[PDB]
């Protein structure tokens, strides 16, 4: 079978930088070699066929080079909605097979969250559980500290956190964190705080509310 | 508009079969080899083998042969994937591929496309569970500059994959749907939420579309400030 090595695995770029991505074929497969972007949550997509040849509808910044067994994939000014993990895939011969993929990140200039906080639902209450979740909006860097205060003890052990891939339009991060307790638990404190902590605020952000209120 | 939709994610014990379908629409069916190409956790992909819609011949990779199998119903221009003796690597986004031919490079047809939306199979032993959906509702302490966000906590599903849309497709921009997170108890959560502004909370109508296929579940649920 034909191995497919792209180079490298990862990189991190600046929206209008120039950027190139190299796949190196086991043994000469000519032209017979493709991209593909693959943006988050979606398929993957065509963007170069035939080593060189654009395909249709697609933004002409995409460009591909080379025959034998180095190949290139151009962007020639990156833009924030090309982040995604482009593969290089060879059908010179059957099995086809696909580059380990290029994971493509963008730089961007600081941005502070915006932070929102919820207490539990009624209907959950009812259940017998109270989530109070924490949003960070849209930040950058992904560095974020996120702390429960409950009746100003500082909590641990019982949140989660998430966080988004970088936004196709601005390239921020959102994050959730999210403190679950039993109806029985959180009907026995007042104060719920989410503190952030955030390179872009110049002090720590709380968002709080008071049960019931 | 050519489009390759394929059926919903599953959850398959070890040792069971699992048989995915990919129904081709806006184009001619049998004039063009549907692939499959899987992925698993890693993202890396894996050509997993063809079926030639016009003759029914068949051709995978050697690593699925005898475990396999591709067929088609030109009738209703669907094409199916099934894996049997699943194994626990088996895990994974199962996509289907539309390619024109395998002997012209200089091509656009004769490469992969389009490509299915993709379907999740998960080997394990564990039941399918369906998500409760409780609204985050817009309120004074989600409420900063003129903006307002508001959303949906999708709790206690397995296995994933969840989707949320919110106003049927309509509301797409400053929406965020997190990765979901696995809770002690073996289910995961996730939360949409969407940024709007504040000012027409009273006007604009909310309503997150979760959709969890595995257990058949499909929630519309409204939110609305807490009076
Ligand atoms: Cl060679
Ligand atoms: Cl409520
Ligand atoms: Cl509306």
């Amino acid at each position: 079978d034909i191995q497919m090595t792209q180079s490298p695995s990862s990189v991190s770029a600046s929206v209008g930088d120039r950027l190139t991505i190299t796949c190196r074929a086991s043994q000469g497969i000519s032209s017979w070699l493709a991209w593909y972007q693959q943006k988050p949550g979606k398929a993957p997509k065509l963007l170069i066929y035939a080593a060189s040849s654009l395909q249709s509808g697609v933004p002409s910044r995409f460009s591909g080079s080379g025959s034998g067994t180095d190949f290139t994939l151009t962007i020639s000014s990156l833009q924030p909605e090309d982040f995604a993990t482009y593969y290089c895939q060879q059908a010179n011969s059957f099995p086809w097979t696909f580059g380990q993929g290029t994971k493509v990140e963008i730089k961007r200039t600081v941005a502070a969250p915006s932070v929102f906080i919820f207490p539990p639902s009624d209907e959950q209450l009812k259940s017998g559980t109270a989530s109070v979740v924490c949003l960070l909006n849209n930040f950058y860097p992904r560095e974020a500290k996120v702390q429960w205060k409950v009746d100003n003890a500082l909590q641990s052990g019982n949140s989660q956190e998430s966080v988004t891939e970088q936004d196709s339009k601005d390239s921020t991060y959102s994050l959730s964190s999210t403190l679950t307790l039993s109806k029985a638990d959180y009907e026995k404190h007042k104060v719920y705080a989410c503190e952030v902590t955030h390179q872009g605020l110049s002090s720590p952000v709380t968002k709080s509310f008071n049960r019931g209120e | 508009e050519v489009q390759l939709v394929q059926s919903g994610a599953e959850v398959k014990k070890p040792g069971a079969s699992v048989k995915v379908s990919c129904k081709a629409s806006g184009y001619t069916f049998t004039g063009y080899y549907m692939h499959w190409v899987r992925q698993a956790p890693g993202q890396g992909l894996e050509w997993m083998g063809w079926i030639n819609p016009n003759s029914g011949g068949t051709n995978y990779a050697q690593k699925f042969q005898g475990r396999v199998t591709m067929t088609r119903d030109t009738s209703i221009t669907t094409g199916y994937m099934e894996l049997s003796s699943l194994r626990s690597d088996d895990t994974a986004l199962y996509y289907c591929a539309r390619v024109g031919a395998h002997d012209y490079y200089d091509s656009s047809d004769n490469w992969f496309d389009p490509w299915g939306q993709g379907t999740l199979v998960t080997v394990f032993s564990a039941s399918t569970k369906g998500p409760s959906v409780f609204p985050l509702a817009p309120s004074s302490k989600s409420t900063s500059g003129g903006t307002a966000a508001l959303g949906c906590l999708v709790k206690d599903y397995f296995p994933e994959p969840v989707t949320v849309s919110w106003n049927s497709g309509a509301l797409t921009s400053g929406v965020h749907t997190f990765p979901a997170v696995l809770q002690s108890s073996g289910l995961y959560s996730l939360s949409s939420v969407v940024t709007v502004p504040s000012s027409s909370l009273g006007t604009q109508t909310y309503i997150c579309n979760v959709n969890h296929k595995p257990s058949n579940t499909k929630v519309d649920k409204k939110v609305e400030p807490k009076s």
